[PDB]
């Protein structure tokens, strides 16, 4: 990790190496890879907490492969859930 | 051995394909286009994960729109007979819940709706255009992702539904308007119609040739095709076992069909798709891998792309 | 609970939506499709079904279709056989006859009504006609007739039907031409509304 | 939602032409048929990912977790 870190085009290379079987979308990939690393959680003298977590939505028409990048982010992150649309309650995406 | 027999002397004839599908649904009289398409459904695509772990379906899902008087359940009624591991089931009467699957008590646990029980099956859905659009879009997930996920009442889990859906709408008013386009005719939209392989319509207007062999046919039916059903199971199960590979020259070709089908497709002055997404390139695919099962060869010849995109040409020509 | 007999349903106009999507396929396919708590079955209902309906409000308007006037939508009117329109309009050559032949009920004591039920059951255990070769010919013909001038398939088939229910009437094992004439015939009538 | 992407599916001759060409390509790359014999596969599979992925899947997981944490 160390070694390849150094690579001028690193962020290019993870970029392109986000869901390498889809074409394109490199918009797509950027977003995810972006979430998918996340940024720097803040507490400011625990007076105020900010949110580090990225959020994306992939929001277009039918066949563009946004299910199978979420398919594929469900494979890579190391803690991970899939909920599609109907199959989600309130209580079942926060808590019960 | 009598079977491996039969099985060889099957294979031996070089047109054994025009004889399974008039092996299709023989009760019913007619609609050739769509007896293909069965027989290519019993026959799957080859089913792929890909180095990245990204799925490729290899179900495919056939719609049957027809007028409520068309010989229309007759094809649900012998899949679900035929087919090993299929469910009927109707648009209306089943809910989303009772689709996919449902969350009950016994604690929290989930109960198997249809397109569970058809996992690595046939799904059957009569009186598609009935079901509400709530029960309707809960399909989209196991439709292409093969699955269902879930996340309700501390019980979270993502489900197998690798199925092939074969639906069975009716027009909207019943009577299938030839002025308007495929889309005019269903209450579906893009997102659920491109998840379909192809559309069939089956129209019975009154033709005084068709209607006295049609009608002698629904006498003779109440007893006043070249295989048997045991017969024609027996091959399907065995040309499954096939796992056709598209050869160099296919590709190419494919891109080239795939390029006219998505040409045609450009609506309004942006080009905008409707019907040809990337989903009916990987359509193709799947149908030319079917059609290679159906002749039981390891490769796919050119012919076969030739075939799977007038398939789709069935719904194209028509909006 | 009505397989083998007839199911009489009466308020037909105003059932449920759910009850009106569950009769397609007892309709068609003569069963009902059951898929929880473990157990997937087709639960046969095997039942013919007489039902009555209604128009909207008190009065039904003769010129008017019957899709305008009933509540139930065509789809689920089709798959009936025969259909029928029972109708309050006043006629004295009518009404006065139907007075007198109820008013006579109180004072009175050929009608084989307690045979019926016998002849019934006998016709039922005994008799399973076949359709002839010339009677294939006679509902070519017939439908082909009525084709040009809207039919359906199902109306072939409900023709068919009521000739072999024809011919277990007369317990006559073989659907004869007459047979198939007098189904056509009443299905001509219903069709006509 | 802090990024949005819009994601268009517009026809495009030469855009189509590539997507479709990488898309019979990758069904190809990833039909089931296509030293030890496992230590062999494994060492297929890896030529295989090389064609699309400039660095290698298992190691883009480790790296994600160790970039996380
Ligand atoms: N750029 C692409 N490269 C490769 N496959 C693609 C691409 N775009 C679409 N597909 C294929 O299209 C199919 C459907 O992908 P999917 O992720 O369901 O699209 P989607 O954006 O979710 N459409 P929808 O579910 O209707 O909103 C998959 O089998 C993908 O392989
Ligand atoms: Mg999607």
């Amino acid at each position: 990790f160390r070694k390849i870190s150094r690579d001028r085009g690193i962020i290019d290379k993870i970029i392109s190496s986000m869901a390498p079987s889809i074409y394109g979308h490199r918009d797509i990939k950027t977003a995810v890879a972006c979430s998918l690393f996340g940024g720097v959680p803040k507490n400011v003298n625990g007076k105020h907490s900010i949110r580090g977590d990225i959020n994306v939505l992939l929001l277009g028409d039918p066949g563009t492969a946004k299910s199978q990048i979420l398919k594929y982010v469900e494979k890579t992150a190391h803690r991970a859930v899939f909920a599609t649309g109907q199959g989600a309650s309130a209580v079942g995406l926060t808590a019960s | 051995s009598d079977e491996i027999n039969e099985l060889k002397e099957m294979v031996k004839d070089e047109h054994i394909y025009d004889k399974l599908v008039r092996s299709i649904a023989p009760a019913v009289f007619g609609h050739e286009a769509v007896k293909k398409g069965i027989l290519l459904q019993m026959l799957g695509g080859v089913h792929k994960s890909t180095v990245e772990g990204i799925k490729l379906r290899g179900d495919i899902n056939i719609c049957v729109v027809g007028d409520p008087s068309t010989s229309k359940s007759q094809f649900l009624k012998y899949v679900v007979g035929f087919a090993p591991r299929s469910v009927y089931t109707s648009g209306k009467a089943s809910s989303a819940a009772g689709l996919t699957a449902a969350v009950v008590r016994d604690d929290y646990t989930i109960e198997a709706g249809a397109l569970m029980l058809a996992d690595n099956g046939i799904c059957c859905i009569d009186e598609f255009d009935k079901m509400d659009i709530s029960d309707q879009v809960a399909i989209h997930e196991a439709m292409e992702q093969q699955t269902i996920s879930i996340a309700k009442a501390g019980i979270h889990a993502t489900l197998n539904a690798r199925t092939s859906i074969l639906a069975a709408a009716n027009p909207v008013g019943g009577r299938y308007n030839r002025k308007l386009s495929l889309r005019g005719n269903l209450n579906m939209t893009a997102p659920i119609m491109s998840r379909f392989d192809l559309f069939f319509v089956i129209l019975d207007d009154c033709n005084e040739k068709i209607d006295t062999e049609l009608a002698s046919h629904i006498v003779d039916l109440h007893m006043k095709p070249p295989f048997s059903a045991e017969q024609l199971r027996r091959y399907i199960k065995y040309a499954r076992t096939f796992k056709p590979i598209l050869t160099k020259e296919a590709r190419s070709y494919l891109v080239e069909k795939y390029k006219e089908l998505r040409k045609d497709d450009a609506q309004g002055f942006s080009r905008s798709s409707y019907r040809i997404t990337v989903r009916q390139l990987e359509s193709m695919i799947r149908l030319s891998e079917a059609i290679a099962r159906a002749n039981c060869v390891d490769e796919i010849t050119p012919s076969f792309i030739a075939e799977a995109y007038d398939l789709l040409r069935q719904s194209i020509i028509r909006v | 609970l009505s397989d083998g007999g007839v199911c009489c349903i009466d308020e037909f106009d105003k059932m449920s939506d759910s009850t009106r999507s569950v009769l397609h396929e007892v309709m068609e396919q003569q069963t009902i499709s059951i898929a929880k708590a473990g157990i997937i079955t087709t639960l046969n209902a095997r039942s013919s079904i007489l039902a009555s309906a209604n128009p909207i409000g008190s009065r039904y308007n003769p010129n008017l279709p019957v899709t305008e006037n009933i509540d139930l939508p065509p789809p689920l009117l089709s798959r009936f056989d025969l259909v029928y329109l029972v109708l309050d309009k006043v006629d004295e050559k009518n009404d006065r006859e139907l007075a007198k032949h109820l008013t006579n009920l109180y004072l009175e004591d050929v009608l084989p009504v307690e045979f019926l039920t016998m002849y019934i059951s006998y016709a039922k255990e005994h008799i399973h006609p076949i359709i002839t070769e010339a009677a294939k010919t006679e509902l070519v013909r017939a439908y082909v007739g009525m084709r040009k001038m809207t039919a359906t398939t199902r109306q072939l088939e409900s023709m068919i039907r009521l000739a072999e229910a024809h011919a277990k009437m007369k317990l006559k094992n073989v659907v004869e031409l007459e047979d198939v004439q007098e189904a056509v015939r009443l299905i001509r009538s219903a069709i006509k509304d | 939602f802090d990024i949005l992407c819009v994601v268009r599916d517009l026809v495009d001759e030469e855009a189509d032409e590539r997507l479709a060409t990488f898309v019979v390509d990758s069904h190809v790359r990833s039909h089931p048929e296509n030293l030890n014999a496992r230590q062999r596969r494994l060492q297929r599979q890896r030529k295989k990912e090389e064609e699309i992925s400039p660095i290698p899947q298992e190691l883009l997981m480790k790296y994600i977790h160790y970039a996380r944490t």
